[PDB]
RNA sequence: CCCGGCGAGGGGAGUGAAAAAGAACCUGAAACCGUGUACGUACAAGCAGUGGGAGCACGCUUAGGCGUGUGACUGCGUACC
RNA sequence: GUGAAGAGGGAAACAACCCAGACCGCCAGCUAAGGUCCCAAAGUCAUGGUUAAGUGGGAAACGAUGUGGGAAGGCCCAGAC
RNA sequence: GAUGUCGGCUCAUCACAUCCUGGGGCUGAAGUAGGUCCCAAGGGUAUGGCUGUUCGCCAUUUAAAGUGGUACGCGAGCUGG
RNA sequence: GCUGAAAGCAUCUAAGCACGAAACUUGCCCCGAGAUGAGUUCUCCCUGACCCUUUAAGGGUCCUGAAGGAACGUUGAAGAC
């Protein structure tokens, strides 16, 4: 139920290990507007393969 | 001797005249075309690799492709090998049908069983579950005790607890060959056999006999 | 001054190889044990391996006194509750010849990491041919 | 003056002997938590040190073969009241 | 007598048993109990016997042409067993 | 300055002084079926009525319904008669 | 049990030889090269130019980015993730 001795803090790193985060491996470009976004997902200004999809 | 890897169509029934139902497992297995010979002096052992089947050709990654290429042959969907019993020979290329198994009366079937993921101790070991009533406390299906007092001082190894079951290899055995359909590619055994429709089978003659 | 140590990266191994056909088992691996630590060396350093690689041909052929052919058992537990295993000297030989020298010798070297470096340097055959001519072992009548 | 939401919090400028005295403000210890560098560490079993001890890094040196950090491997070794 | 209030070496580990009483330092020598094929420091030492059971390395009444040694006796080339 | 007590439930694991199955000697062993001893632990080894019961008696099955160790196994798994 | 001495006989045993059980090793099914003793077989890919120096399994710049992998998307009789 509890611990009967305290856990180092060498122990505590070990953990924690696998809790690194990953950043996106890359940003594509729209084709037309040019803008950085993330792959399948519309731009901010509402750009995708350069179609211009709604921005209202 | 050796067997062929076939794929599982589906169950279905045999009507004779006698009046009875014969269940039966459709296997479709189309020609084998062997990709590698094994001797003992190259590899140790006498064994043939065999693949079936077709595959993407844009999915086929290059050293793939190489293999296939030695040997002269299209590429399939695997690769699977089989033992030879002394008395067998084979060459690179050569086509092996469903006509093998015409004079068997008895074959082997392997294949993967489905997946049921995480299951309990009540479903994966056939425990028995205790009371749903007479002041039972939040202990209908749990396993109960898992080993003895202070003297051990430990679970055993391979103690029966929930896990992963299914979704692996499996064997049934001595299933009798109700017909060879040379024709249509087909081999139809009597009863049924693991996996789900679709799916990969191993056919080999019948090891007990 | 202070006493010579021996150094890892500078010490001399040499290549030897011995015929095991008719030696006492235990008599033998004594032998073996001894110079595969170094301690017919003057160099000998006990936190330092300055041992002898060393050949054994023809393992299946090895002695023993006795009825210990037939009666001496080798034990073993798989970590299962059933776990116990037993074979005896005959059925050693049978099936795996190398590991009956294999098991002497371990029992005889230091435990520890520097006993496992140790044991790495003993090549153990069944038959009487080896594939380590490049090494040019010499014989050793042992 | 600048970034920020006419924020919070900062970076300059200026005051002062001192702003690492900026109001969460003299001095600013320890537990505890971080960044950087050197060395060791993914076939090895236990009060974690001690005796021996290679290698690596670095400071020296009229090569002076010493000092400092690290500690592969090895003998012994079951805290305190 | 020892422990208690006593460390060191030996008995695998083992306050009370065996050897032996630690003022401090030494990378010098001789011994005690106990030991000398390898783990593990030192005799695969020398001479003459015993054991074949891994006895050695767990045990009784009792049982048995196992085997070594010793002192006597009965019957025997008038031919014994 | 706390090691929770019988019974049941769930889940077990080992011993062999063996309940069943397997292999043998003797028999006051004709056969069938038994008695007794030796070898053997691979697997198997009842459901109900009464009682909190373990046990026991009773009813009816089974090839057999074995004897013991495991904190008289198992309440940080359940129950609470 | 066979043959057979020690012991002219007898004797399954001392030399030698043959039978003998659900136990033992295999045969059947599954996992399995982290088997650091890290194995074997087949196929596929990469065929630039310079600089510094404590000069070696050394460091750096430019050019190059293959086989393949991962990521993302549509998803599964695969799945807690």
């Amino acid at each position: 139920a509890v611990q009967q001795n305290k856990p180092t803090r060498s122990k505590r790193g070990m953990r924690r290990s696998h809790d690194a985060l990953t950043a996106v491996t890359s940003l594509s470009v729209d084709k037309t507007s040019g803008e950085k976004h993330l792959r399948h997902h519309i731009t901010a200004d509402g750009y995708y393969r350069g179609r211009k999809v709604i921005a209202k | 001797m050796i067997g062929l890897v076939g794929k599982k169509v589906g169950m279905t029934r045999i009507f004779t005249e006698d009046g009875v139902s014969i269940p039966v497992t459709v296997i479709e297995v189309e020609a084998n075309r062997v990709t590698q010979v094994k001797d003992l002096a190259n590899d140790g052992y006498r064994a043939i690799q065999v693949t079936t089947g077709a595959k993407k050709a844009n999915r086929v990654t290059k050293p793939e492709a190489g293999h296939f290429a030695k040997a002269g042959v299209e590429a399939g969907r695997g690769l699977w090998e089989f033992r030879l019993a002394e008395g067998e020979e084979f060459t690179v290329g050569q086509s092996i049908s469903v006509e093998l198994f015409a004079d068997v009366k008895k074959v082997d079937v392997t294949g993967t069983s489905k997946g049921k993921g995480f299951a309990g101790t009540v479903k994966r070991w056939n425990f028995r579950t205790q009371d749903a009533t007479h002041g039972n406390s939040l202990s209908h299906r749990v396993p109960g005790s898992i080993g003895q007092n202070q003297t051990p001082g430990k679970v055993f190894k391979g103690k029966k607890m929930a896990g992963q079951m299914g979704n692996e290899r499996v064997t049934v055995q001595s299933l009798d060959v109700v017909r060879v359909d040379a024709e249509r590619n087909l081999l139809l055994v009597k009863g049924a056999v693991p996996g789900a429709t679709g799916s990969d089978l191993i056919v080999k003659p019948a090891v007990k006999a | 001054m202070k006493t010579f140590t021996a150094k890892p990266e500078t010490v001399k191994r040499d290549w030897y190889v011995v015929d095991a056909t008719g030696k006492t088992l235990g008599r033998l691996a004594t032998e073996l044990a001894r110079r595969l630590r170094g301690k017919h060396k003057a160099e000998y350093t006990p936190h330092v391996d300055t041992g002898d690689y060393i050949i054994v041909l023809n393992a299946d052929k090895v002695a023993v006194t006795g009825n210990k052919r037939t009666d001496k058992v080798y034990y073993h537990h798989t970590g299962h509750i059933g776990g116990i295993k037993q074979a005896t000297f005959e059925e050693m030989i049978a099936r795996r010849p190398e590991r009956v020298i294999e098991i002497a010798v371990k029992g005889m070297l230091p435990k520890g990491p520097l006993g496992r470096a140790m044991f790495r340097k003993l090549k153990v055959y069944a038959g009487n041919e080896h594939n380590h001519a490049a090494q040019q072992p010499q014989v050793l009548d042992i």
